[PDB]
């Protein structure tokens, strides 16, 4: 396997811009080929990145691509070492993002940041050094996730009516941070995703038992609790023996509605990259295992 | 092709609770141009009552029929009357071919066996597919009914015509 | 085991297919009619009593009615302030002129180009155009903010010397919609849009093209030309600068047919446009035949 | 491994060279046109006919 | 380096498969006897709906040993369900022939090794050969007629992250989805659980495919091989 590859800068290293390359050593990058030499052109997201076009575009362009981790340099040459599923590795965190011991980690495209001052990285001429996103599951979950719904809710309303919503949902607020998804605009890659969901969508509320149909209906007559209350406020709106109970045909509808809401899940959750021992108390790095 | 059905199926689900029977159209050459029908992106319909009216208004009468006050503030009850106006309109689904094709082989093609009166061949060199609405208070259907037919493109122009309800079904219903 | 709709759907397929004009024989489609549509069965009734139809035509002559009337208003509106002027027209428009000529033959080109233009008016004109922002929701806002931002007393000095900067103008760059019409070989052009700003010398107008070029046509004896403004204020042009002033007494209508004639339609969401406000556009999406469709 | 590093030693061009010799053409010099459907394989002509 | 396994199956299943480079798979059975059988590849070629009407007159007629037949009716037998009884164990190259047969299998490695697939299994999305690619065995089953057939599929691709993936698939099997939303009305007290499973094994150098004729008992199969490989299982995952 092509455990190293090799980069070389065409350019001309000047003492600062390799010893700020030389404090990067040991962060994230990605790279598309996997060729063992690359030019200096595919180190980072910068060809690729494109405020014209979907954030979509650049999320699926990212996911799909492979990961490296970063080595010490020299003049011209640059090392990077691709990771090897489940051993154990050193990774600095490229975003403000804070991490937290114990929780798993995913690679996302750079968010908009309070200050938008973002700093830029070995501008060599017209070219830029741009570092992806590594993001614990949480944040990265939740951003995704409010992706997909600004897709589904603004699809056929006016602006007027889009314009209060997209100021409630671009916000997000992580623990004590605040992030803002850069350009929301619908994509076909989006539309493909939305049918899928709706499919899935449709096929869990067909396929669904009785009980699971009648059961919150009956526990919130019987009981009544902050939480049976809020779920009766959201289905307040809306709003005896089972004729047939069958433990077999129940078992089987069961089982389907999982494989339904597997497929559903899949929607969201993006692929796990690492997953994290303690971490050093600056919140700048961390000791992690690689998952492919 | 598949407009054509998921619009039937669409309008039998809703026509339980606003009384509107569906009506398939194609259009041709004869219709708008082949760029405008590449590029097209919105389709719009309204139905209007007898003595002239529309299905989004309150039917007796409303404040929009006031003259208008051509005053420097307020030209013409901005925001209300625009939302009205909005409201009135209504989208249909479509499909578009781009490509030339003759109606009764494309159909033949697919699942439809269709048998005309004659096998009057037509050749269209694009062909877009539309289903629209007209509405009946009740049960009964006028003829003097009045049927509106808006098509939008990206950069904000828009074309429009009107048909009279007796001429779309002035046999189909006599049958009925 | 049973059929799903689609199957039962496309077995028993169609069989008719009709002809349709529009109401003006502007355009013919086709309509297709399926056997096993559900309106069928529902086996509803049908008639076309003759007091209804004549009400159904009658409204809609009132709804082709909106924009000639307009015309016809801006006629009479140009003839009731030439009487209350009685034949003096003051210079508006900044051009040259010269005494010994035979200004007769000039106002006789006036008045047939008067007569030529309304011959020639349509939907097409300029003052739909300046009607068409009107009528958009921005407009009530904007001249709502107009109002209150001109009628404003002199900062104080206080304000001036703290805090916020002063506090943006209206521009001087104008846009206007024109008709012209010229005599010398009877044809008009209906459909202009035009630049226009106040000449810094004179009060004046000077009447430029989007492209940032003069123009030429007020110096022409042949032409007369329409120009309206973007709040309804109205200006007629013979040659010389010589123009007249009106509003556009557009009261003579209803708000609802005016509204549902035309309006700058506001859009929704489609595949490809953007969900922030204003952003600009990717590739347009395009459906196309030129190439093999992508899957 | 083993790191090379030049320097030039002159302010000028120190180096000349020139196309000396000729061995036998890799390319047959032929008049078979560009297959111009293969370059662009997207279009196609609307009428499918 | 590699993980080496062992197995023992009886005799009936393996004059095809004992060509060393060879895929195979454990089926359970509700029989007690026989709790587990070991099947190759090959053998689901004579139920999977893709392969030809002639590769499988040729599968028909080799296999025809009783436990084999016995194989292939536990096999028949599942209602609309295969993957919940097939589990993956991996490429083997080592056979010994027998009333009771010996061969091992690796699960892990790369160390000739080269994995044997039968022409009529093998896909690809696409027509450009990406230097790196990875192989997936999946299986989707029909839904569009009396009873639902599976058909079986071995297909190599450039696509490593999952979810690009299952939107190709998805892109390129519309059809089957369709069937399977029609299978899901047609007949209401019926429950399919899904269209197609992935599942995940393969790295290897695309310039190291070859075509290839295999050959047994004077008969003549046509295959597509995988030479440098390595083989990685997973989870059998479902999609739609």
């Amino acid at each position: 396997m092509e455990a190293n590859i090799f980069c070389t800068f065409d350019h001309k290293l000047s003492i600062a811009d390799v010893g700020k390359l030389t404090k990067l050593v040991a962060a994230v990058v990605p790279i598309p080929q996997r060729l063992h030499l690359i030019k200096h052109y595919q180190l980072g997201l910068h060809q690729f990145v494109d405020h014209t076009r979907g954030y979509v575009r650049l999320r699926g362009l990212l996911r799909n691509m492979t990961l490296t981790l970063m080595r010490r340099v020299e003049g011209n040459q640059i090392l990077l070492h691709v990771p090897t599923h489940g051993l154990l590795y050193t990774v600095l965190n490229t975003g403000p993002v804070t991490w937290e011991k114990g929780d798993a980690l995913c690679v996302l495209p750079p968010l908009f940041h309070g200050p938008l001052a973002r700093e830029n990285l070995l501008t060599l001429g017209q070219w830029e050094l741009v570092l992806p996103w590594i993001v614990p599951m949480p944040l990265a979950l939740e951003i995704n996730q409010r992706l997909l719904i600004m897709g589904l809710f603004s699809l056929d309303r006016s602006y007027e009516e889009v314009k209060a919503a997209v100021q409630q949902l671009q916000t997000i607020t992580f623990r004590d941070a605040t992030f803002t998804i850069p350009d929301p605009v619908i994509d076909q890659h989006l539309l493909i995703d939305m049918k899928t969901a709706c499919l899935s969508m449709s096929m869990v509320a067909n396929l669904a038992s009785e009980l699971t149909m009648t059961y919150v209906r009956k526990l919130a007559l019987e009981d009544s609790s902050m939480l049976l209350v809020k779920c009766q406020e959201l289905l307040m709106r809306l709003d005896a023996r089972p004729q047939h109970v069958s433990p077999d045909d129940e078992i089987a509808r069961l089982s389907a509605l999982f494989v339904m809401l597997r497929q559903l899940d899949d929607l969201i959750r993006e692929q796990v990259v690492f997953t994290v021992c303690d971490v050093s108390p600056d919140n700048k790095s961390a000791t992690c295992i690689f998952k492919g | 092709m598949e407009t054509h059905l998921y619009s039937d199926l669409a309008f039998e689900a809703r026509f339980a609770d606003d009384e509107q029977l569906p009506l398939h159209l194609v259009l041709d050459q004869e219709v708008l141009s082949n760029e405008e029908a590449e590029t097209l992106r919105y389709v719009y319909y309204r139905n209007v009552d007898s003595a002239g009216r529309s299905t989004g208004r309150a039917p007796g009468g409303d404040e929009d029929d006031a003259p208008a006050s051509d005053d420097a503030e307020d030209a013409v009850g901005g925001d209300r009357a625009f939302d009205r106006e909005r409201r009135t309109w209504q989208r249909a689904c479509f499909r578009v071919l781009p490509r030339p094709l003759e109606l009764l082989d494309y159909l033949r093609q697919s699942g439809l066996t269709v048998t005309l009166e004659k096998e009057q061949r037509v050749r269209m060199f694009y062909a877009v597919f539309t289903t629209l609405g007209l509405r009946c208070p009740d049960n009964r259907l006028s003829g003097a009914q009045t049927l509106h037919l808006r098509l939008v493109w990206p950069d904000g122009s828009y074309r429009d015509w009107e048909f009279l309800a007796r001429d779309l079904l002035r046999e189909e219903m006599e049958a009925n | 085991d049973e059929v799903a709709r689609t199957d039962e759907w496309k077995g028993a397929g169609v069989s008719r297919l009709r002809e349709v004009w529009d109401v003006q024989h502007r355009v013919r489609l086709r309509v297709l009619w399926y056997v096993n549509s559900f309106w069928r069965s529902r086996e509803l009734s049908y008639d076309d009593h003759e007091v209804e139809l004549y009400r159904a035509l009658d409204a809609y002559r009132a709804r082709i009615a909106v924009e000639y009337v307009l015309i016809r208003a801006v006629r009479d509106e140009i003839y009731a302030v030439l009487r209350r002027d009685g034949g003096a027209l003051p210079q508006r428009f900044a051009c040259h002129v010269s005494r010994n000529m035979s200004w007769r033959v000039v106002w006789e080109l006036c008045r047939h180009a008067l007569a030529l233009w309304m011959d020639w008016a349509d939907v097409r004109s300029c003052i739909i155009k300046a009607l068409t922002p009107r009528l958009s929701r921005g407009a009530a806002a904007a001249a709502q903010r107009a109002r209150r931002q001109r009628e404003r007393s002199a900062p104080k000095p206080q304000e001036l010397l703290f805090g916020p900067r002063n506090e943006s103008g209206p521009p001087a760059e104008q846009t206007w919609y024109a008709d012209v019409v010229r005599c010398v070989r009877a044809q008009v052009d209906l459909g202009v849009e035009v630049r226009a700003a106040r000449c810094p010398r004179t009060g004046l107008w000077i009447v430029r093209d989007r492209r940032g070029r003069l123009r030429r046509w007020l110096s022409q004896p042949e032409v007369c030309v329409l120009y309206v403004t973007p709040d309804l204020d109205f200006y007629w042009v013979l040659p010389g600068g010589f123009a007249v002033s009106s509003r556009v007494t557009l009261h003579g209508l209803a708000q609802r047919a005016l509204r549902d004639r035309f309006q700058n339609f506001e859009a929704v969401l489609a595949r490809g446009m953007h969900v922030e406000a204003g952003r600009q556009e990717p590739e347009t999406p395009r459906v196309s035949g030129r190439r093999l469709p992508f899957d | 491994t083993q790191n090379i590093n030049t320097v030039d030693m002159g302010l000028g061009y120190t180096s000349n060279t020139c196309v000396a010799y000729v061995n036998r053409v890799r390319t047959d010099m032929g008049v078979r046109v560009q297959d111009l459907f293969r370059v662009f394989p997207m279009n196609v002509y609307r009428h499918d006919e | 380096q590699a993980l080496t396994a062992r197995f023992f199956v009886p005799e009936g299943l393996v004059e095809f498969e004992a060509q060393p480079g060879a895929l195979l798979i454990r089926m359970e059975t509700g029989c007690d006897s026989p709790r587990h059988l070991y099947i190759s590849l090959y053998l689901l070629g004579i139920r999977a709906s893709n392969v030809s009407a002639s590769t499988r007159c040729l599968l028909e007629s080799v296999y025809t040993a009783s436990a084999a037949r016995a194989a292939l009716q536990w096999l028949d037998l599942g209602p609309h369900l295969l993957h919940r009884r097939l589990e993956t164990l991996g490429c083997v190259k080592t056979v010994s022939l027998g009333i009771t047969s010996l061969l091992t299998c690796v699960m892990r490695g790369y160390l000739v090794f080269a994995l044997m697939i039968p022409k009529d299994m093998y896909l690809t999305w696409e027509e450009t050969r990406g230097r790196l690619q990875y192989v997936y065995l999946i299986i989707v089953y029909d839904y569009d007629g009396p009873e639902t057939r599976p058909g079986i599929y071995v297909l190599t691709s450039s696509i490593a992250h999952w979810q690009t993936l299952v939107d190709v698939a998805r892109g390129k099997f519309a059809r089957e989805r369709c069937s399977f939303v029609n299978r899901r009305i047609t007949r209401p007290r019926q429950i399919p659980l899904c269209t197609g499973v992935i599942q995940k094994l393969g790295w290897c150098l695309a310039d190291d495919i070859h075509t290839s004729f295999l050959v047994h008992k004077e008969l003549k199969l046509s295959v597509v091989r995988l030479d440098n490989f390595s083989v990685e299982l997973g989870d059998f995952r479902e999609f739609v």
